[PDB]
């Protein structure tokens, strides 16, 4: 069963946030948490890069509590970079 | 350390020893 | 971990390894003591000489053989004997050089080989197996690394049977002792030079670390404990506090120290 | 620039596509030759496997001469496999 | 002889600043994929001259 | 250090030696590099043979 | 055996020794961490190189 | 020297000497490709060993 | 000794010991397959060669 990176991506995406809108207002300290689960999910072509690693930093880099919707919002579309390395 | 044994090559030296002992027993046997 | 994260404890201070995986769920201070994965095996035998190493080089046929031939000698030079004598010592300048060379071998040959330097050396050979624990960060790190020599030791050891993994570190080295060393057991640097120091003293650590890494103190994400702990830990890091503890509980009462 | 992975596997799809249309009754042919000048144009991560594996190997294997239209349109949602190794 | 204490180099930013939390899980992931180790051997070792 | 406290740089990467003194002003990434204080010597020409 | 394994080791006088003469000079940069540390040092012999 | 070198002797009797041996009986297996490559072989060696 | 050293083995074993000495330089043709094969290479060895 081929994993179809694209569609890795697009399920990174909704996994993290899904996973972030149960922590309200926690939202910006548990990105990597969600994320580890959303590479759990979704799987990963590298274990440590994880399933999108630019939509990762992005929401690390811009979510502030409460301000979820928004900012996943903006970050989702962004390029994931290299996901073998 | 693999150890030798080396006792069939140098058996050929103890053959040439054994020969070089019986011609001295020739020679020891014409002088007499 | 699931303690500090669940919130049933305020703080954790162990030989908790900094990982990635660990950094996103936890936050950790920098580090207090350095490690990394390296190599322990059982120490080979100092000394078993005995008296037989001298008849080691000649065999035993060759003894008994120059002993007849030196009494054929003796009884052939009591029945001219200028051939005897010369005869005998090229055999015995033969038999001198063939004990002088072929010990030059054993001592050169002995002094030649060395057992292990590295991992690569370990990937390389399938004659000592090797292994880690049952679980924590080196398995892990074996496990999720894309480095050659690593990747392909892990599938060696994923792969190999009997299963070459071990649940305590006391059984590993247990292990380590029992095998004759033909088992390798892969641990943090710390642990391996503690082990190393204490008696029977017939284990130890060879070669570099495959990697380099720290513990540290673990705090939930968000505490206020945890720039204090951090600051704290650069206090006793700088004071000289770390190094003399590890002294104190590794090496200076360390009866083989 | 960053690489993103769905990007690479639209505009590879894509530039096949654009690029078997010139070649059109010839098209079973030219599949692969098709392919490396997509992979050249949207990029890979792995030089040998190509923008979209999976993509590729689809068309390869149903696309008939005339029948390209069809075959694109089946094949383009296809899943791209590892595009590691 | 031996190193006389034992510390470490680091990448340094603002407090507060949101680079902080990106840059430091960097340096961790580059860390255990071995670039650093790569890139230490590459600047140090293997163009070294005196073998 | 001076930069970053100040604001006339968004980040530091050097061979910036972690210490407490600046780890109060400033954010430390985990170490990128393991090192310590140790001596350079000039190397012996020659080594003394001996009996 | 022994000329057939041509080995050459090259012993040290480590930190301990240093301290315990005055035929061999030594120092450290105008300032940084290293002097700091010999400054700020209450370790015996570093006290002493200080000194 | 030789002795601790020691060496390893490799010997060749390679195809030809099959055909010119009747003391080493050879065979092939019962069927497949290396038996039609003996049969359909239309090399002196090779047929004469088919034979 | 230097007869030890005369008949000793293990002058040169494989490719991977052109990569672990930067003694002796190598190279291949400006183009062609071989290039080619060292520049889309991602096994370890060859890939330092290239690099
Ligand atoms: C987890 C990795 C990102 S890493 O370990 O941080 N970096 C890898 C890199 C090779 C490295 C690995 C380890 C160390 C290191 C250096 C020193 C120490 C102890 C002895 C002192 N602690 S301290 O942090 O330097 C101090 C100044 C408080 C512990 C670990 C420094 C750099
Ligand atoms: C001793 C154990 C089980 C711990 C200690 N450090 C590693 C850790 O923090 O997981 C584990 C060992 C290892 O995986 O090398
Ligand atoms: C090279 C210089 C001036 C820097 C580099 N690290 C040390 C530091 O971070 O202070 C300094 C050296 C030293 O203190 O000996
Ligand atoms: C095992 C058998 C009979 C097969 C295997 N390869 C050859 C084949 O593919 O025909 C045959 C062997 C042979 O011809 O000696
Ligand atoms: C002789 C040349 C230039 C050709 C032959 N085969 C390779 C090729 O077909 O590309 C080239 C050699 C090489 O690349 O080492």
């Amino acid at each position: 069963g081929p994993a179809d990176c694209c569609r890795m991506k697009e399920c990174c995406t909704d996994r993290v946030n899904e996973c972030l809108q149960r922590y309200s207002g926690r939202e910006d300290k548990f990105v990597s948490f969600c994320y580890q689960e959303a590479t759990v999910t979704c799987g990963s072509f590298n274990e440590i890069v994880g399933c999108c690693y630019g939509y990762q930093m992005c929401m690390i880099r811009v979510v502030k509590p409460n301000s979820l919707s928004g900012a996943h919002e903006a970050c989702k579309t962004v390029s994931c970079g290299n996901p073998c390395a | 350390k693999t150890s030798a044994l080396s006792l069939s090559n140098v058996a050929g030296v103890f053959y040439i020893l054994v020969g070089g002992l019986g011609l001295a027993m020739l020679v020891a046997l014409i002088e007499f | 971990v699931g303690e500090l994260v669940y919130g049933k404890a305020d703080i954790a201070i162990a030989p908790l390894t900094i990982t990635l995986v660990r950094e996103e769920v936890i936050d950790f201070s920098k580090p207090f003591m350095s490690l990394g994965i390296s190599i322990m095996i059982k120490k080979p035998q100092k000394s078993k000489p005995g008296v037989f190493s001298f008849l080691d080089p000649l065999a035993y046929e060759i003894w008994m053989c120059i002993v007849f031939a030196y009494i054929g000698v003796s009884v052939v030079l009591f029945l001219s004997g200028r051939i005897v004598g010369g005869v005998w010592w090229f055999f015995t300048l033969i038999i001198i050089s063939s004990y002088t060379a072929n010990l030059a071998a054993f001592l050169t040959v002995e002094r030649m080989v060395s057992p292990i330097e590295s991992a690569e050396d370990l990937s390389k050979q399938t004659e000592i197996a090797y292994g880690t624990l049952d679980s924590g960060s080196t398995k892990e790190f074996f496990r999720r690394s894309k480095i050659a020599v690593f990747d392909k030791m892990w599938t060696y050891m994923r792969s190999a049977e009997p299963s070459v993994f071990v649940r305590t570190t006391a059984e590993g080295v247990a292990r380590v002792r029992k095998s004759k060393g033909k088992y390798a057991y892969l641990l943090e640097s710390t642990m391996n030079e503690y082990i190393e120091q204490r008696k029977p003293c017939d284990t130890m650590k060879v070669g570099g670390n495959l990697d380099s890494k720290g513990y540290g103190i673990a705090t939930p994400k968000g505490s206020s404990l945890g720039t204090p702990v951090n600051l704290a830990v650069l206090k006793l890091s700088e004071q000289g506090v770390l190094d003399k503890l590890k002294n104190k509980w590794w090496y200076d009462k360390g009866e083989c120290g």
